[PDB]
């Protein structure tokens, strides 16, 4: 399997409107070698995807969101499901590959009463403690603190890429408009200018938070070359017996 | 491809699919700017990006996107298009479109309004043909009003007479009767169904022709009074009255009959004053007697196969005729050059009623453009989608050669070397038809598919030698994967001690049989013994390429591994058909006898709501027995709409969820299977 | 004659007086203290050294280029001090200025303080009161949150970290106390949630109030996020000092030993 094989099928897998859902397992099968993917826990917390795959013959770790189930929002179960897998991949020097499509955390009364904060911190810590090379690709959505929790650049990430249909924002356009221009009480145009200047990956790109904006068809080649380059990574940390996982 | 002559500067293509791509190719080769239209769904098609400008026309359904007249009107007005191309189907026949386009300033690439109006109805067409002193099927003159008229006419025309629904068509409305009471009940049924079909209620009585051949005639005309017949075609292999396999040169007819039919078609075209590209259809019996039947006033889908045998560009000539230039060829300038075979690839399942529409998204798509003498006319690319509003058309495969046998062999090779993953196709049926003994000999008719497979299509019946070859190939591939699994990198801490096994003893389960296979590896050559028979399988053994070519006892074969699982299940496409096998070691096969058979009868009746989302709408109607090709309903939840689409045949016993119905997770939606 | 001396006095008085007297009166109306007096109560008197007092935000969008949306300090007070003779680093957040929303300067000051603390080897104490990420900054607030999370994760297991919520903390700022060793709250005045009740009403259509959604009782009785609760702020700070008297300064030192009777 050539490492520079093109994947033109991903150039239109993401719907142009932001209300339609899609399957990330198709993208995972597209990117990995020979379209072989050993999925871990496929019937539990189906809003997150974790499993084992190979890229250029090297075992890699795959973490991603599933917009088909619960719109891809993070919850209590998926947090620990991803966190334990990330920690295990960390322990045995396995690179991690991340696909980000998340609008935030699942809301409601059950998630808050059950302690969503602890498990969100679990996942955030599991990603932040990482030392093995990590590559992250943003497909459509990244809102709120979920973007930071999902292996952003500022958590000692290595390389980050964004598809042309992706965009990074603090929170929803409607909420931002109604909470910023409160006195103006005119959201007819303000929404249009807000979505014209902020509903695109350019504010994050101009600040250097993402390396480049790449076409979806070169994702496999980019990840392969980055993984080949980042094979000799070594990072030092202050000495300690062990750290405090928020379990 | 002379560009010195001045022609139109901008052309509009008001169609979709492969025909739009072919038209864009033809205009690009002539150095003409092209204008394309598209619906909201087809915003990422090959034809919308391959053109230069694009103009949206409306929503997904064809009733509001490609059949919407006003949208095309403003499209032409904005683009200032000097010409318009309808393709085939859709608006290629509607006369009002032609007249309104020709009214203000726009030329219409096609036949004139008068010719379409004349040969748009089945009643006036036969009368004009009879006035044109061409042969026609004997039958009753005028519309039959009651079964009494029908039976008295049947007295002097016999029992093998078919009651035909006047106008309309679409391969429906024709009923077969052979008895007076049968005649009256068939007449009553036709009268009842005419209103349901089209409402004209006019009925046609004509003598049935037994064992007919559908011989196809291509004609080309201009505005100066010149007509050319570009040889013939044969379209006999049909299911649901739709052609699938087409042959450009006719093996049945001789030069004299071909000349006679061409002259008759030219005379009929002159009588109709056709001034564009058109086709004439004939029915030929066993006694070499031909009768006129229908004239298509549009471009035929089968044009490329008759272009291959003559080396002429039909779209180029039709565009030049629309400009006004006369033809540059004579009837003595057309010759038959070789042979050509065309098969139509559909996104349909050939295992149910010779084809059932299917939907999906294509993950892999490759064409055998490197094979000799292969031409592909496809409007699909990897990542494309197959919807429900349009044709399940995928691609047209055309091959040519010096004679019939070479063309058939090349077409079989191309079919074997064709990659489609994601949707089910009818490639197996197409490859099975072309290797039939009767088709090779040349004894085919319109009912060829209705008697060779009385119980329906089942697949390729493989013989003993082919079965042994398939078993050897499967065992070789399994052993190759197992051997590849053992190649690790040097660790320098714990060296790897590879096992030194020599002969692999396997048990292969095919259909409902178990065969013992012994396989040995000697580098890149496999020695396989299947129940005493000895075969050698050698190849490069590339486990990543979609196509793998192997050599079994000198014979060259091409196979594809569609699916592979660690449990031993394997799906391999051999000779077009997909065979499922189960491969295990001898110890595993012996130990598998102690496993209790798992029964999964379940209930599968109540369809609990997958999520608490509200059902915004229900497209389907209560009490539907549709098998596939249609979804059920769409559910809104968390600013998202999710659809519980089912590809499994679920009978609707009763509908419990309607449009705008709030249902929590675990609530029965629709009784299905 | 140079006006570079009266400017210092004006900046100092603006920093000491926060974002206005009306907001301070509103803060006192709800029975809630201010950051500077909190730090004074927590630390030993006469041993607090403040740093990064003149830092201002660099936003130039949505109209904060004017002077009316400019405040020195940027709603955070940082420095170092001593508790019973032992060194400690502390940072406090001011709800008066922009609701305590975190921006580039706020995160920069916290990160510098944490870097100094991990270099020296002294504990970190944080008094959290913030309305969330600064909405008009954009990705800058997200970057600040991510950097603070990274420094919290790095220092885990090396030096003790304590969080003490005194007000309504929402948005992405709730994951920083969760990554610390111990968390404490104040009854009837401290809140902790990711989404507001209005979003709950919009999404799940179920009536809920703020107190039951994120009150001290909810997180201290059957949620397991907070460790202890206190009725007011002075008693909470006294108990925090008493608790800090237990912990060692760093993982490299043995457990503290005190005179016994
Ligand atoms: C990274 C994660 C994200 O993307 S969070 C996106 C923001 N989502 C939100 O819901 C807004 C966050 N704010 C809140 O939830 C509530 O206001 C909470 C935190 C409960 C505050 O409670 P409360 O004491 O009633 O506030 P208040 O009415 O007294 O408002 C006073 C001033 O506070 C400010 N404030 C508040 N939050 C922000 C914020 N995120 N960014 C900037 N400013 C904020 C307000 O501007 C307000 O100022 P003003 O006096 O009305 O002019
Ligand atoms: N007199 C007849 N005798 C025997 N068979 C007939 C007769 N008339 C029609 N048929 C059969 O019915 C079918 C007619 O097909 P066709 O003429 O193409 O209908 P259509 O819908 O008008 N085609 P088109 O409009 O070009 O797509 C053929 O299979 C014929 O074999
Ligand atoms: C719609 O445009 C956005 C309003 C709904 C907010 C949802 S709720 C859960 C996610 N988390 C967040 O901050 N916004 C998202
Ligand atoms: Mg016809």
């Amino acid at each position: 399997d050539p490492s520079d094989r093109l994947v033109p099928e991903l150039d239109t897998i993401v719907p142009l409107e932001s209300t339609k859902a899609y399957n990330m397992v198709d993208i995972i099968h597209s990117v990995v070698d020979e379209r072989e993917f050993f999925e871990i826990m496929p019937n539990y917390a189906k809003n997150i995807i974790v499993g084992f795959a190979r890229m250029n013959g090297r075992t890699v770790g795959i973490v991603g969101n599933q917009p088909k189930v619960a719109s891809g929002c993070l919850d209590i179960n998926s947090s620990v499901k991803g966190a334990r897998f990330v920690r295990f991949c960390d322990a045995f020097n396995i690179p991690l590959i991340t696909f980000v499509d998340v609008p935030g955390f699942l809301p409601g009364t059950a998630q808050e009463y059950g302690g969503i904060i602890r498990h969100g911190a679990k996942l955030l810590y599991a990603f932040a403690e990482a030392t093995v090379p990590k590559v992250t690709v943003i497909t459509r959505k990244a809102y709120g603190g979920a973007y930071d929790v999902m292996s952003s650049k500022h958590l000692c990430g290595d390389t980050n890429y964004a598809w042309p249909t992706a965009e990074i924002a603090v929170m929803g356009a409607k909420g931002a408009v109604e909470i910023i221009f409160k006195g103006h009480e005119n959201v007819e145009a303000a929404q249009a200018e807000y979505i014209e200047k902020f509903a695109n990956p350019f504010p994050a790109a101009v600040r250097g938070f993402v390396d480049d904006i790449i076409q979806p068809s070169s994702t496999r080649a980019r990840i392969c070359c980055d993984l080949d380059v980042l094979a000799s990574k070594k990072v030092q940390r202050p000495w300690r017996k062990h750290a405090n996982i928020p379990l | 491809y002379d560009p010195n002559e001045k022609t139109f500067d901008k052309i509009l293509v008001a169609n979709r699919g492969e025909i739009a791509c072919r038209v864009i190719r033809t205009c690009k080769k002539m150095g003409i700017k092209t204008v394309a239209i598209h619906s909201d769904v087809d915003a990422s098609s090959v034809h919308v990006k391959m053109a230069d400008e694009a103009v949206c026309v409306g929503p997904a359904p064809t009733s509001k996107s490609y059949l919407n007249m006003d949208a095309i009107m403003e499209a032409i007005k904005k683009t200032r298009a000097q010409a318009v191309h309808p393709g085939y189907g859709f608006l290629s026949e509607n006369k009002e479109f032609a007249r309104c386009l020709a009214a203000e300033d726009v030329v219409f690439i096609g036949p004139d309004t008068h010719a379409i109006q004349a040969m748009g109805d089945k009643i006036e067409s036969k009368l004009l043909a009879k006035k044109a002193e061409v042969n026609t099927i004997p039958g009753f003159d005028g519309v039959v009003k009651d079964a009494e008229e029908a039976v008295r006419i049947a007295r002097e025309i016999g029992y093998p007479v078919m009651i035909k629904a006047s106008a309309g068509g679409g391969g429906k409305g024709m009923r077969i009767a052979w008895d007076d009471e049968e005649t009256r009940d068939g007449f009553r049924l036709s009268s009842q169904e005419a209103a349901s079909s089209f409402g004209d209620d006019r009925l046609l009585i004509e003598k049935f022709i037994d064992n007919p051949r559908h011989i196809e005639i291509q004609v080309l005309g201009d505005k100066h009074g010149n007509a050319l017949w570009l040889n013939e075609r044969e379209c006999s292999i049909q299911r649901r009255n739709q052609k699938v396999v087409e042959e450009a040169p006719s093996i049945f007819l001789d030069a004299e009959t071909r000349r006679a039919m061409g002259e008759q078609a030219v005379a009929l075209a002159r009588a109709v004053k056709y001034s564009s590209a058109g086709t004439v259809e004939f029915l030929v019996d066993s006694k070499k007697n031909f009768y006129f039947l229908e004239m298509n006033t549009r471009l035929q889908v089968e044009h490329p196969v008759t272009e291959c045998i003559t080396g002429l560009d039909l779209v180029q000539e039709m565009i030049r005729v629309a400009k006004g230039y006369p033809l540059r060829h004579k009837q003595a300038d057309i010759r038959i050059n070789g042979w050509a075979v065309e098969c139509r690839v559909y996104a349909e399942d050939p295992y149910k009623s010779f084809g059932l529409p299917s939907i999906g998204r294509l993950s892999q798509y490759q064409e055998p453009l490197h094979l000799p003498g292969v031409r592909v006319d496809s409007g699909i690319q990897p990542g494309s989608d197959i919807s429900i509003y349009y044709d399940p058309m995928i691609s047209k495969l055309i091959t040519y050669g010096s004679d019939r046998t070479e063309a058939l062999k090349r077409m079989a090779d191309a079919l074997d070397n064709y990659v489609i993953r994601g949707v089910t196709h009818n490639i197996a049926l197409l490859r099975e038809v072309i290797i039939n003994s009767r088709f090779v000999k040349g004894d085919i008719s319109t009912k060829f598919l209705s008697d060779v497979y009385p119980d329906g299509f089942k697949g390729h019946m493989l013989t003993k030698s082919e079965k042994n070859q398939l078993l050897a190939i499967a065992s070789s591939l399994f052993v190759a994967f197992q051997l590849r699994a053992q190649h690790f990198q040097e660790n320098s801490r714990m060296p790897v001690i590879k096992p030194d096994i020599a002969n692999w003893e396997l048990s292969v389960k095919l259909h409902d049989k178990v065969h013992t296979v012994v396989a040995s590896n000697n580098g890149s050559v496999f020695s396989v013994e299947v129940d005493g028979s000895k075969l050698n399988v050698t190849s490069t053994w590339n486990l990543a390429s979609p196509l793998l070519s192997v050599s079994v006892d000198g014979t060259q074969r091409t196979v594809q591994c569609l699916s592979r699982e660690a449990g031993g299940n394997m799906s391999i496409q051999f000779l077009g058909t997909v065979y499922k096998v189960n491969i295990l070691t001898r110890l595993a096969a012996e130990l598998n006898k102690f496993m209790l058979e798992k029964v999964t009868e379940d209930t599968s009746s109540v369809l609990r709501s997958p999520m608490p989302g509200v059902v915004v709408a229900v497209s389907v109607k209560p009490g539907d027995a549709v098998a596939e090709g249609q979804e059920i309903c769409v559910i809104e939840a968390m600013k998202m709409q999710n659809s519980m689409t089912a590809g499994k045949t679920g009978t609707v016993k009763s509908v419990h969820c309607q449009a705008g119905d709030t249902v929590g997770e675990g609530d029965l939606l629709v009784e299905l299977e | 004659a140079t006006s570079v001396n009266e400017r210092i006095e004006n900046k100092r008085r603006t920093a000491l007086l926060g974002g206005g007297q009306r907001r301070i009166d509103a803060q006192h109306k709800r029975g809630k203290l201010t950051a500077r007096e909190r730090i004074s109560l927590l630390l030993d008197p006469g041993s607090f050294v403040e740093s990064d007092m003149f830092v201002e935000h660099r936003c130039a969008d949505f109209g904060m280029a004017a002077d009316k949306n400019k405040f020195p300090g940027d709603s955070v007070v940082t420095g170092r001090g001593r508790i019973n003779g032992r060194l400690v680093y502390v940072f406090s957040q001011d709800f008066t200025v922009f609701g305590g929303s975190l921006s580039g300067a706020h995160a920069q000051k916290i990160c510098k303080i944490m870097d100094q603390a991990i270099t020296v080897g002294a504990p970190v104490i944080g008094l959290n009161d913030s309305g969330g990420a600064r909405i008009q900054e954009g990705v800058e607030s997200l970057a600040g949150y991510a950097d603070i999370f990274l420094r919290n994760v790095t220092a885990s297991g090396v030096i003790p970290q304590i969080s003490l919520i005194m007000g309504p903390c929402a948005g992405g700022a709730v994951y920083s106390p969760a990554l610390t060793d111990f968390t404490f709250m104040v009854k009837d005045t401290s809140y902790l949630f990711i989404t507001g009740p209005d979003v709950v009403k919009s999404v799940t259509n179920e009536d809920v109030t703020q107190e039951e959604l994120g009150g001290a009782k909810t997180h201290t009785t059957m949620s397991g996020v907070a460790h202890r609760a206190f009725e007011n702020d002075v008693d909470a700070l006294c108990n925090l000092r008493d608790f800090f008297n237990y912990l060692p300064l760093s993982s490299q030192d043995p457990a503290p030993v005190r005179e016994c009777h």
